[PDB]
């Protein structure tokens, strides 16, 4: 069994951001101590609801302090920035950490991302895919050369050449069947949900197991994480409440996120991305989400995510427990659930 | 004079990306409990002469592993990138060493990465200035708003905020004569280049003085830098034959257009290189050429590890 911890870098309003850059370095230093194998960091630009822009950057911190602690991105939204750039920075990390790195991607959930930097949200489906073959091309051959649709430049020797074989190990951010099939086709690890339920969880994976299976992969060797809020309480009612709560001013800052140019000059600047606008444009609460989140006392904890395990075989999971309050009283929460919580998870019969 | 290292990370065929990649952390673990005072990174892409692309990642890294150097880039190319990414990064890293990253930045020195990332050569330069604009308010504000030809988007926190009030201390490349006024009008630090000539570098020092003096601006307390190599050995001989084969591809990569064994046996005598007698006393002339206060010295091209930590600490020493 595997455990992750996940950061999100959410500004509740109390805090600095001073403050909240401090908890990220410090939470991220103490993972390894509380039976943590691996920190995920998430991407968010612009807004309290996440203050980490660049987890690349974030990442390389992490591991440079670091020697046996993996770290990773959940996620990299991956259109919104240059493929080579990106392959450049994944292969650094890499090379760096000796290995340690892992490479979580989404489309993206924001347009004020895409609007600034200046690409097409209407396109992020296809911006992701093509990203990803321009990447992986310079993970496995060294090099990198584009003559597409969406994206034109001639062949360059990507610097430096992948620590890893096939480059950094890929999560996938995914949520749709579309993306699901996406990651099966090509054998990718997805990163599930924590607002859906295990019905829905085991429905993605059957889905995502018909098509991986058909391109030949080992459907039992594919490293899936389940995430999960997290919130170990002896006391039940209290670590809801405590959930419950966070789960309101985290949604309210999504929605406040998602209006933030609402009234505003939509006239762009320079095209630097001329190949990645399309002429057309494309054609829900959280509140009660701790009831199918491991929210509750250890052994509310463990029935949740053991329900999870035997009804998906994933044996990787990864908990956000940054609802806990204080820097103290979110340690307090890991150190519980690493003592009465993780040494109980089994792997699926 | 405060003294520190920067990191070229040149590879070729026996001596991967790989490899260099790893002396750069020995390298700056070796030298973080003596008294170089800043760790730089050089920025370049598509070639042997420079596996680092993303100064700034490769900045967390040493940040996170280390305790007392500061660490730079030495020339981020912010004309080939969106000012948001550099701001936020920069900014990212002030907050997460608490104020231990310094950014060093730099136009464009090859046309043909701004035809890679799409940047117009014609307007290259108002380009430059505008992202400087872009990164700087986001610096010395927490907020960015351009409405210009090249960057319009609406009003945003730039995120993090920076750590250091008014944002990490900047230093920018001496590459053009356009550049060096450019900065002398808003009083920034410059970095000297261990492969323009002397002549270049005083060129460029003067101009920078005189730009200054014409504009009333204050620039008695500007701590320019330089970067130069560094290679001492006992055997001078030895010394200039291993920086040859080393700058070779970097000769013919980066001066295409100028005469090799000329440019080549400059860069040899002007760079600290040779006997201890030999490497300082140039290092002596480099110095009164450009008037820099600070010293950033490269120890790659030296392949014997042992040689070149007894050459660190010769010079850590003295
Ligand atoms: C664990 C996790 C991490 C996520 N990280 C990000 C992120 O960093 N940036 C972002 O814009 N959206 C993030 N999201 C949302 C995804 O971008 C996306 O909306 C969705 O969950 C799945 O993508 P799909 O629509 O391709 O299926 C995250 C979601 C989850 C469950």
């Amino acid at each position: 069994m595997k455990f992750g911890n996940f950061l999100l870098t959410y500004q509740p309003p109390e805090l600095s951001q001073t403050e909240v850059m401090k908890r990220l370095v410090n939470l991220g230093k103490a993972s390894e101590g509380c039976g943590f194998d691996t920190v995920w960091l998430l991407e968010h630009h612009f807004t309290e609801f996440g203050l980490l822009g660049n987890p690349y950057v974030a990442a390389a911190h992490l591991l440079g302090a670091t020697e046996t602690l993996n770290v990773g991105t959940a996620a990299i939204v991956l259109p919104t920035a240059h493929p080579v750039r990106q392959a450049e920075d994944v292969n650094l990390l890499d090379q760096m950490s000796k290995g340690r790195f892992r490479f979580g991607i989404c489309r993206g959930l924001y347009d004020k991302d895409f609007r600034v930097f200046g690409t097409d949200m209407d396109n992020s489906r296809a911006l992701m895919d093509c990203w990803y073959d321009l990447m992986k091309e310079g993970f496995n051959e060294g090099y990198i050369a584009a003559d597409n649709e969406h994206i034109k430049f001639p062949k360059i020797q990507l610097n430096p050449s992948a620590y890893t074989q096939g480059g950094a190990p890929v999560y996938v951010v995914a949520e749709s069947a579309s993306t699901t099939e996406w990651a099966a086709e090509r054998g990718l690890p997805m990163i599930l949900s924590w607002i859906i339920n295990t019905h829905e969880k085991k429905a993605q994976l059957d889905l995502y197991n018909e098509v991986a299976t058909e391109h030949g992969y080992d459907v039992t060797k594919i490293d899936h994480c389940l995430s999960y809020i997290t919130s170990v309480d002896h006391d039940s009612n209290r670590a809801k409440d405590i959930c419950r709560n966070f789960l309101g001013h985290w949604y309210d800052s999504y929605v406040n996120a998602t209006k933030i140019f609402d009234d505003s000059d939509q006239t762009k600047g320079y095209d630097f991305n001329k190949g990645q606008w399309r002429d057309f444009v494309l054609k829900r609460r959280i509140d009660y989400s701790y009831e199918i989140n491991p929210v509750g006392t250890p052994e509310e904890c463990i029935a949740i995510i053991q329900q999870d395990i035997d009804a998906t075989g994933i044996d990787n999971i990864c908990c956000g427990f940054e609802a806990n309050g204080s820097e103290e009283e979110i340690i307090a929460s890991m150190k519980l659930f690493q003592s009465d919580v993780m040494p109980y998870l089994k792997e699926k019969q | 004079m405060k003294f520190g290292l920067f990191f070229l990370n040149f590879m070729n065929s026996k001596r991967s990306s790989d490899q260099v990649i790893e002396e750069m952390l020995d390298t700056a673990h070796y030298v973080d409990q003596l008294k170089f005072d800043t760790l730089a990174v050089y920025e370049n892409h598509f070639s042997n002469n420079g596996v680092v692309g993303a100064p700034l990642t490769v900045a967390g890294f040493l940040l996170g592993m280390t305790k007392n150097a500061k660490v730079a880039s030495l020339n981020h190319v912010i004309t080939t990138h969106h000012p948001v990414r550099v701001a936020e990064e920069a900014c990212l890293l002030d907050q997460m060493s608490e104020g231990r990253f310094a950014f060093g930045f730099s136009d464009c020195e090859k046309s043909a990465d701004m035809r890679f990332f799409n940047r117009p050569t014609d307007s290259q330069f108002q380009l430059f200035s505008e992202c400087h604009k872009i990164i700087n308010d986001a610096f010395t504000t927490g907020y960015c708003h351009p409405n210009n030809d090249f960057y319009s988007f609406p009003k945003i926190s730039v995120n993090p905020h920076a750590f250091t009030e008014g944002g990490p201390a900047q230093f920018v490349n001496a590459t053009s004569k356009e550049v060096v006024e450019w900065a002398a009008k808003l009083g920034l630090p410059l970095v000297f280049r261990w492969d323009d000539s002397n002549a270049q570098r005083k060129e460029y020092a003067g101009l920078y003085h005189e730009v200054a003096q014409a504009h009333g601006v204050d620039v008695s307390q500007v701590r320019h830098k330089l970067t130069l190599l560094v290679n001492q050995n006992v055997d001078g001989e030895a010394a200039r034959a291993e920086a040859r084969v080393y700058l070779e591809e970097f000769v013919r990569e980066s001066y295409s257009n100028t005469d090799f064994e000329q440019k080549m046996g400059e860069l040899l005598s002007e760079n600290a290189i040779g006997t201890y007698e030999e490497s300082t006393q140039a290092a002596r002339v480099a110095i009164e050429c450009c008037g820099a206060a600070d010293l950033l010295m490269s120890f790659e091209s030296m392949e014997d590890k042992a040689q070149q930590r007894a050459v660190i600490d010769v010079v850590n020493a003295n």
